[PDB]
């Protein structure tokens, strides 16, 4: 129950909740309150230190940019014109957290500890397959509704911050998302290796809002489907139905989603903008290169046919195909597409004539500001590698998010290993050890 | 209005504090919990009231 | 009779085979066989490899005048990047080898197979009616192998910054790694060495304490190891003697007396350690670097006084200046 | 005027709940 | 930073984010108080 | 070199199919206990 | 355990007291170093 | 008479044992620890190298050390009463008297513990394998902290007790001897990683072949300290391992002896390696490679990269790492990658 | 013998709350009056250099090592 009459030590205490539904419900609805509490508390904490004329990536804001991407509290070019959406999002999350925690403390100490004798619709069993598929169906429907909320924000409520808009980003309303399955599933057939890229390779908000419509309705149909269907034989012979197996699958899911998330936040710049988070990995290298070229060109040097101290270009090089790309060690990045670098790209890589005469102010200053702010830093937040001295302090927000979600994903992978093993072993029944009297190996032919 | 706004907000922080220590021992202890059902109900009713009256008063101050 | 599927499916899961080969095995074996062939051929008879994409090949093959210590399989080219580069995406096999082709070919199959091996351990333990989670302990060297061969390339943005498959090449990797990130002042690498040093240490003292408590079934002309006759129902030493030895050594509370706790701990220490350093490499791929202390002591004249961290920074600067042939001008780099 | 008064209070807020349930003996 | 009326509660806001870790500590306080079942 | 692409894809595909069909084929009762 | 014919101060006494007075003296000195301006 | 009294008062059972070894172990160990703790706290290294390495000077815990003596002392022990401080404590602290103090007193504390292990084993009535196993760290200690500076021209090149000062030793050894390319160090690294490999796997196998004897999921409570019946299925472990890897232990006595054998031998082989460097005999080159890189300038191997890097480590660390030579190199003779 | 027996006896408090603050204050006053700088001879952070000797002090003989360092401290470096 709550001593060593349950079959778990204190350090495995939460496992006493496998057969008590109410106590388990209280535990989860109380923990939801913490996740929400930190959302609100952290953006209020960030905002108390926020200087709203200083770019967001050089002051450490990592929850205000998510709101900025939705094009609230921002003008054109990614400046702050008012700070009210930040305060209201944070404070309303912090307030709703109490309502969640209240339900927590009630169901944990006052509520019936079994909901199968109380209710027969909040009454559930991990071995009753029908109840799990029905709850799964509910949960798919509230996720379906959740997916259409972004589409509403995109089409009706002032749209999203488009960073591909003319003359730097601007908030733009989607007035025509793609509803074309060809383009949509085409992303899932691409190779994950560099050059091409998987779903991470999104480059416009039409596909984003379009895909949100697509995934929303497949899960509304699938959610309706699992209320009106009972699992099939091959499906039942492919699984272990236990209260822990579901947890194992879900840990497997969360570890995959973390690997995908850390890949996103490091490379993309459509859904994680360059005006609310810093430049990306290649973006700074390409910027350094671009501003160097621009500087040395004003002296009247020939940079278009210039050969190195190892030959093969000095400012520009040939890629394998034969496009004009950047030289030196900026020859491993030419898969980089930036909003600010693309008006200069000719029909086969950069066109040196466009460089001489079609430089707009915001482009060359974007390139120059991104040069001195490249993803590096240390674990005590001071910029650069170990040779340079502490006098500038930079850590890209990209690196914080990337490192955190990476290590949490690796640990969620090993947790999936653990819980799958426990669920499998407990099913067959040798998870308490090996029975003394009879053992398998004592009834198996000896290898020679 | 602003003194009244601060006064109401200060009572809210205090009454949240009094609530967050109060209701766990209200449900938990076994030698009175059923007499505290009215205290926690009126207390939580006043809490959501106090929250929302401070909330609407924000736009009348700033 | 029964049809070919049922016969195949119990031939695969045969746990009377001399060597197990699971459903994870049927996909493990080709990938590792291929990995083995490409390593043995490429270490011996590969052409030299242009790895810096400016026409300086590196020889890593024994036949072009290397011994065992200097040989390696030389990483893929800086020009190729993070691209998928099989034999049929090259114009000729000649230039696929020129761009460090076999390097990608060994490592993809090897990493895939090393995970399938992790699967096979669980399957055999499931077939023998024994407990799982030897496979959880295998996730530590495996995650370090991934970090070194796949994550650190993605992060730096090319497979040229992988670790070559060889001894002196591994040394080259360490030295450039230290220069560009200073891994010794990263706290996680410090827990990794603690876990290995402590793991080695607990192995030695565990060995000595158990072998010193063995029972007398022998004589002084035949080795002590013929006291165990295989699969005894009698544990072959007396725990309270060893416990009583250790208990006078440090103290009564510093000596375990439950073999089940001792062995859990014996398994837990280095595995946690190796996780921590594997993650340490993985975060440095995004370029979260070790602690750097420049001039922690300055006086009233406002003139610096060196620390040992400064002597290390001088060395780091030395190595790093040598690992840059790409120009004299490099202001804020990597990458 | 002090605002350190609530940072004082908010760290003892936790164990005071348990302390009283251990005074009022029941359900720790 | 924060609207000028709430500015008084600038210390209160600075002590918000570390409240989550305390729950995990409290669970150990709780367990030691009942003498570890 | 074009034949090479196709026969490598066919080989790989053959092995991944044996794998999935193998795990659909009655694996949770292959244990020595409670089969 | 430490002897039962009880010398007035036993062996445990010096063991705890060679490690009691230096660390109290040291964390009082190390703390004072923090308030040196430098 | 009085001897057997001194005997049975020492060899008596207590919360912590003392013995004849106690007489050597406890003073020496306690002084060496205590010395390091006051050295890291108050004592400078500004009259020796031009470093600060104490909390009183403003250094953190990652950058302090009790630093070595000066180069001009040679191999002098620097005794308090001796004719290099002449009965004076302040100068004795400045000149590095604490390093040798700590090193000698710790050297005798190691012999004390070694003897203590023998004595407790002879008393309890077990075999003394733990004391034979403990000779590997003493081999390493006297090969790295004593024999290596005695082969060189001073104590100055020995490692200083501190974490960063050991890091500087790692870089120094790599830079000047190319220490990883010497086979004795290869064998030591292997021996030590193999010790670490055996640790994780042995624990994992015993803990995952345990018998059912409990009631709860945790099996830590199903153990009684007696040895009457076996606590894990050895047969099952063998059958498992002979099938997934190919070879297995079928002899506990041998398994535990293998566990003793691998890291102690590793450390012994590495001790032979560092006494080989004390004469400056160092594996640094293969002559065939030099003659080939001489006749063909477009030959490259990773080994040649390592020697260029060794040049970088030496030429750039030498100035502040050997101040007693008063080295001055122009900025135009430092090695550079981009000058190649 | 367990700490429980040690953590309670009044004689334990009547010695300890009296000895320990004296030691705490002895340790504090030892650095704060600058005495640690003289007994270990460690420089203050305005005495590492002088205005006639702008290089590092270095000992170069081992029997006049004593006299060499006393010379550096006598000239107010
Ligand atoms: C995310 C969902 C999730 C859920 C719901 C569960 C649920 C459960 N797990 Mg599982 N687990 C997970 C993920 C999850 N796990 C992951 C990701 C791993 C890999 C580490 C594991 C590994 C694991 C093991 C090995 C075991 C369980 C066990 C259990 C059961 C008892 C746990 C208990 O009482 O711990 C109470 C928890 C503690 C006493 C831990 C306290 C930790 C402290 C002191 C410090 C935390 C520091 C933090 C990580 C670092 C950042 C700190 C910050 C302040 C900066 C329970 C049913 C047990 C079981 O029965 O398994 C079948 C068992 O043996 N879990
Ligand atoms: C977010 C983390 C989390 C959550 C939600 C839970 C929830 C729960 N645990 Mg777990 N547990 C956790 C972390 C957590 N635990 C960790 C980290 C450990 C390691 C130490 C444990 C170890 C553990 C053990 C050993 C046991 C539990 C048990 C339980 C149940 C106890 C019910 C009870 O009688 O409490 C009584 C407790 C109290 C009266 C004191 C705590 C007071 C609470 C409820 C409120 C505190 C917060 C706050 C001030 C409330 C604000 C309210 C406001 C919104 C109005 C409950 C469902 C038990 C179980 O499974 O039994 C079936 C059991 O024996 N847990
Ligand atoms: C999300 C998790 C969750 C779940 C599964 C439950 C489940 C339950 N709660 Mg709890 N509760 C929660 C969160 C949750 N609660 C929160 C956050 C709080 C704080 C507000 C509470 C506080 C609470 C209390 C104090 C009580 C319950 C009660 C009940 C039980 C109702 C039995 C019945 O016949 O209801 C029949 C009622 C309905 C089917 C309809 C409910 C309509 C309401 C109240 C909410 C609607 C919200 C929203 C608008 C729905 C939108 C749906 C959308 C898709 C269109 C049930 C077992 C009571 C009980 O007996 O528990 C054992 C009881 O005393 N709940
Ligand atoms: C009858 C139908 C029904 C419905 C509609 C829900 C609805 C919900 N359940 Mg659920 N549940 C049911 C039956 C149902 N339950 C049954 C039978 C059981 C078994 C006892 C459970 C057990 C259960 C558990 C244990 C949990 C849930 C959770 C959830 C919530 C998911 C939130 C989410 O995805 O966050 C992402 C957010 C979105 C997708 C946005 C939602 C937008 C909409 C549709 C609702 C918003 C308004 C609404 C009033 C909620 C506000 C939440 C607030 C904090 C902001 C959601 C409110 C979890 C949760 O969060 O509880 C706290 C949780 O832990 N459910
Ligand atoms: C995401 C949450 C979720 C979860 C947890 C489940 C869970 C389940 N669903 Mg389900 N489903 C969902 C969402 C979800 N569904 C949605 C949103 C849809 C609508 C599109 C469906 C449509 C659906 C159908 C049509 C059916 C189920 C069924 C089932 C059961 C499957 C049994 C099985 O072994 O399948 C194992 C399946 C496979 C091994 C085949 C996978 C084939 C694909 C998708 C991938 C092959 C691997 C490939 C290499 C991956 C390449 C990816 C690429 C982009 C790189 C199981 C209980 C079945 C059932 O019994 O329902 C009662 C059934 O017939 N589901
Ligand atoms: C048992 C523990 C022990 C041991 C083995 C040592 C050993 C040592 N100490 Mg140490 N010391 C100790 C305890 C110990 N000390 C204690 C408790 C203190 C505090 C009082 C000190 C304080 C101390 C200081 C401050 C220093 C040393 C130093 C030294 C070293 C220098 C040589 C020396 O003095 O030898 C010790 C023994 C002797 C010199 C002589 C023993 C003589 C005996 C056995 C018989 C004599 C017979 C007879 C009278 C001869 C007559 C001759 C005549 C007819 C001509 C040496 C390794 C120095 C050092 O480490 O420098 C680097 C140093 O600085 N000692
Ligand atoms: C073309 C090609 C391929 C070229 C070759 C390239 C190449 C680099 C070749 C390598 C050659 C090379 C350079 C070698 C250098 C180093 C070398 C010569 C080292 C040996 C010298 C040495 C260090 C000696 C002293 C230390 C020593 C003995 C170290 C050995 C370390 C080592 C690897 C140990 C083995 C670890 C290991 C994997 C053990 C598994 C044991 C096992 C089966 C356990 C399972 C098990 C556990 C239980 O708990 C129970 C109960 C049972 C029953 C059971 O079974
Ligand atoms: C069960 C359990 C547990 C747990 C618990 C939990 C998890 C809980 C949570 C809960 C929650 C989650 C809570 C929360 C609360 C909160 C609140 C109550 C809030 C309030 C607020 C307010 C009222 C606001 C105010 C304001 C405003 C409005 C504006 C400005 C600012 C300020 C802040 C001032 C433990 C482990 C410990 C123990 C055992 C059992
Ligand atoms: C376009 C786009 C989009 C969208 C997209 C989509 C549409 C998605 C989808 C998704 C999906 C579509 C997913 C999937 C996944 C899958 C998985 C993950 C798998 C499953 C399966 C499994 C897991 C299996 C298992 C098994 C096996 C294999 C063998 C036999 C047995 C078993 C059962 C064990 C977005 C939003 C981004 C936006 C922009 C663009
Ligand atoms: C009302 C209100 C609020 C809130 C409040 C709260 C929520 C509070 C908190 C509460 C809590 C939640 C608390 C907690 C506490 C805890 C702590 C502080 C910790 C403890 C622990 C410790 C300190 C440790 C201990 C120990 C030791 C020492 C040894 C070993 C064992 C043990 C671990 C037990 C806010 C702010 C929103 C504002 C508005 C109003
Ligand atoms: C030199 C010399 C000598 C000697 C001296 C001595 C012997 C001293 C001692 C001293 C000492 C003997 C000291 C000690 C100190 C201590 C310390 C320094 C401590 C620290 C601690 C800490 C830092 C803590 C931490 C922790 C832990 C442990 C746990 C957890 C928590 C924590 C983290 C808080 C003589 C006189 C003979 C002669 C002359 C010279
Ligand atoms: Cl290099
Ligand atoms: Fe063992
Ligand atoms: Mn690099």
């Amino acid at each position: 129950r709550d001593q060593e009459s349950s079959g778990f030590a204190w350090w495995a205490g939460n496992a006493r909740l496998i057969n008590l539904s109410g106590k388990l419900l209280g535990a989860h609805v109380a923990h939801a309150g913490l996740i929400v509490f930190w959302a609100g508390a952290m953006t209020l904490f960030e905002l108390a230190h926020f200087i709203p004329e200083k770019p967001m990536y050089e002051q450490g804001l990592i929850l205000i940019p998510h709101i900025a991407t939705l094009g609230w509290g921002v003008g054109p070019g990614g400046e702050v014109v008012d700070t009210f959406p930040f305060f209201v999002v944070g404070v309303v999350h912090l307030i709703s957290s109490a309502v969640l925690g209240f339900g927590g403390v009630y169901h944990a100490i006052r509520g019936p500890e079994t909901l199968e004798e109380y209710s027969s619709f909040f009454g559930y069993d991990w071995k009753d397959k029908n109840k799990m598929t029905t709850i799964l169906g509910f949960h798919l429907i509230v996720l379906g509704i959740g997916a259409l909320l972004l589409v509403a924000k995109a089409m009706f409520f002032g749209g999203l911050y488009d960073t591909w808009a003319p003359g730097g980003g601007d908030v733009r309303v989607i007035t025509n998302p793609t509803l074309d399955p060809r383009v949509i599933f085409g992303y899932l057939l691409k190779s994950p290796f560099g050059g091409e890229g998987w779903i991470v390779s999104v480059n416009n908000l039409e596909d984003v809002v379009g895909g949100h419509i697509w995934i929303g309705l497949i899960c509304i149909a699938g959610g309706i489907w699992h209320i009106l269907t009972t699992p099939f034989g091959w499906a039942r012979r492919a699984f272990i139905w236990s209260g822990e197996a579901y947890l194992s699958y879900s840990l497997g899911a969360l570890s995959m989603m973390g690997f995908i998330a850390t890949c996103f936040v490091w490379f993309n710049n459509t859904v994680y903008p360059s005006e609310f988070y810093g430049p990306t990995g290649p973006e700074a290298s390409q910027a350094q290169a671009m501003t160097f070229l621009i500087r040395d060109q004003k002296l009247g040097a020939n940079v278009g046919s210039a050969q190195g101290p190892t030959g093969l270009g000095k400012y520009l090089m040939r890629s394998p195909t034969g496009e004009i790309i950047f030289g030196g060690e900026t020859m491993r990045f030419w898969d980089f597409r930036g909003p600010w670098l693309e008006p200069l790209r000719g029909p086969n890589g950069l066109d040196l004539n466009k460089i001489k005469n079609d430089i707009q102010p915001w482009q060359e200053r974007r390139a120059a500001e991104y040069m001195t702010h490249a993803p590096l830093g240390s674990l005590n937040s001071v910029g650069g590698v170990a040779t340079e001295i502490n006098s500038v302090n930079f850590v890209s927000p990209r690196s914080w998010l990337a490192t955190s979600h990476f290590v949490l994903a690796f640990f969620f992978l090993v947790g999936h290993l653990w819980h799958a093993g426990r669920a499998r072993a407990a099913a067959a029944g040798f998870e308490k050890g090996i029975d003394r009297e009879s053992e398998p190996v004592l009834s198996m032919p000896s290898l020679d | 209005m602003t003194i009244l706004f601060q006064l109401a907000l200060a009572a809210l922080v205090i009454l949240s504090f009094v609530m967050v220590i109060g209701v766990p021992v209200a449900y938990a202890s076994p030698q009175d919990w059923d007499r505290s059902k009215q205290l926690i109900f009126l207390g939580s009713g006043l809490w959501i009231a106090l929250v929302l009256v401070v909330g609407v008063l924000n736009f009348f101050v700033v | 009779s029964a049809n070919l599927w049922e016969r195949f499916c119990n031939w695969v899961t045969s746990t009377d085979n001399r060597l197990y080969v699971g459903w994870f095995g049927v996909i493990m074996i080709p990938t590792l066989l291929a990995a083995t062939i490409c390593f043995v051929i490429a270490f011996i008879a590969a052409p030299p490899v242009d790895i810096d994409g400016i026409r300086e090949p590196v020889s890593g093959s024994l036949l072009y005048g290397n011994n065992i210590i200097t040989g390696a399989v030389v990483p893929s080219s800086n020009a190729i990047g993070l691209h998928f580069y099989p034999i049929w995406e090259a114009a000729s096999l000649d230039e696929w080898l020129y761009n460090g082709g076999p390097y990608q070919l060994i490592i993809f199959h090897f990493l895939l197979g090393a995970s399938c091996y992790m699967g096979r351990q669980w399957e055999l333990s499931y077939r023998l009616g024994m407990r799982p989670w030897i496979c959880v302990a295998y996730s530590a060297p495996l995650a370090s192998a991934f970090a070194v061969f796949l994550i650190y390339p993605i992060g730096q943005g090319s497979f040229s910054d992988g670790m070559p498959l060889g001894i002196s090449g591994t040394f080259n990797f360490m030295i450039v790694f230290q220069a560009e990130h200073n891994i010794l002042m990263h706290p996680f690498h410090q827990l990794g060495v603690a876990g290995v040093f402590g793991g080695a240490l607990f192995c030695a003292m565990h060995g000595s304490l158990v072998t010193s408590s063995l029972i007398r079934e022998t004589t002084e002309t035949e080795s002590a190891n013929y006291g165990y006759k295989f699969g005894q129902e009698e544990e072959t030493y007396n725990i309270v003697a060893a416990h009583g030895y250790f208990g006078r050594l440090i103290f009564q509370y510093a000596s375990f007396n439950n073999s089940r706790s001792l062995h859990f701990f014996l398994a837990a220490w280095p595995v946690v350690g190796v996780w921590f350093t594997a993650l340490g490499i993985s975060t440095m791929a995004f370029n979260l670097n070790g602690f750097n202390f420049n001039h922690s002591v300055i006086d009233a004249k406002g003139n610096v006084i060196n620390t040992w961290a400064d002597i290390i920074n001088r060395a780091n600067l030395g190595m790093e200046v040598m690992h840059e042939r790409n120009a004299h001008n490099f202001p804020l780099d990597l990458a | 005027i002090a605002q350190l008064t609530m940072i004082a209070m908010i760290g003892i807020a936790g164990p005071m709940i348990i302390f009283l349930l251990a005074v009022r003996r029941g359900n720790l | 930073k924060l609207p000028e009326a709430y500015a008084i509660f600038d210390p209160l806001v600075d002590v918000l984010p570390v409240i989550p870790v305390l729950f995990l500590a409290l669970a150990f306080v709780w367990q030691a108080a009942v003498g570890f079942r | 070199m074009e034949t090479l692409k196709i026969t490598v894809y066919i080989v790989v595909t053959f092995f991944v199919l044996l794998f999935v069909f193998g795990f659909l084929s009655g694996d949770p009762a292959r244990n020595p206990k409670r089969k | 355990q430490e002897p039962v014919s009880y010398p007035i101060f036993t062996v445990r006494w010096v063991a705890v007291h060679t490690l009691a007075v230096p660390t109290i003296f040291f964390l009082g000195a190390i703390a004072a170093m923090q308030f040196i301006q430098r | 008479g009085w001897f057997d009294i001194l005997d049975d008062w020492l060899k008596r059972d207590r919360f912590v044992f003392v013995g004849w070894s106690g007489i050597l172990l406890f003073p020496c160990a306690y002084l060496a620890l205590g010395g390091w703790l006051t050295g890291t706290t108050f004592v400078t290294s500004w009259y020796t190298h031009g470093l600060a390495s104490s909390y009183l000077e403003g250094c953190n815990f990652l950058t302090v050390a009790v630093s070595t003596p000066a180069n001009s002392m040679g191999h002098s022990l620097l005794l308090l009463w001796g004719p290099e401080a002449q009965g004076d404590f302040t100068r004795w602290c400045q000149l590095g008297g604490l390093w040798t103090f700590i090193a000698l007193h710790g050297a005798f504390g190691l012999i004390g513990f070694m003897l203590r292990q023998f004595e407790i084993a002879r008393l309890v009535g077990v075999r003394p394998y733990n004391a034979i196993a403990f000779s590997a760290p003493i081999a390493v200690f006297v090969s790295v902290f004593l024999i290596y500076p005695l082969g060189q021209s001073s104590w100055f090149f020995a490692p200083s007790f501190g974490v960063a000062a050991i890091f500087r030793f790692l870089l120094f050894f790599q830079g000047f001897h190319n220490w990883t390319l010497n086979p004795f160090h290869m064998m030591g690294v292997a021996g030590v990683l193999g010790g670490a490999l055996l640790c994780a796997i042995h624990g994992a196998t015993v803990e995952n072949t345990l018998f059912q004897d409990g009631e709860g999921a945790s099996t830590f409570r199903a153990f009684n300290p007696t040895q009457a019946e076996e606590t894990y299925s050895m047969v099952t472990a063998n059958r498992f391992w002979s099938q997934i890897f190919g070879i297995a232990f079928s002899n506990k006595r041998w398994l535990h002896f293998f566990m003793l054998f691998v890291p102690v031998t590793g450390l012994w082989m590495s001790a032979i390696g560092v006494v080989g460097l004390a004469l400056n005999l160092r594996s640094y080159d293969f002559i065939s490679q030099e003659i080939r890189a001489a006749e063909d300038p477009e030959f490259e191997t990773f080994y040649t990269k390592n020697l260029l890097l060794n040049e970088g480590i030496r030429a750039w660390m030498a100035p502040q790492d050997q101040p007693h030579e008063n080295f001055v190199f122009p900025e135009e003779v430092l090695p550079r990658g981009n000058a190649l | 013998r367990p700490f429980s027996d040690i953590i309670t006896s009044v004689r334990y408090w009547v010695i300890h709350s009296i000895t320990i603050p004296a030691l705490f204050i002895a340790g504090w006053l030892f650095v704060s009056t600058g005495l640690a700088y003289d007994v270990f001879g460690t420089p203050r952070p305005d005495s590492y250099y002088a205005q006639e000797q702008r290089s590092i002090p270095l000992v170069t003989d081992r029997f006049e090592a004593k006299q060499q360092v006393e010379t550096f401290l006598e000239q107010l470096k």
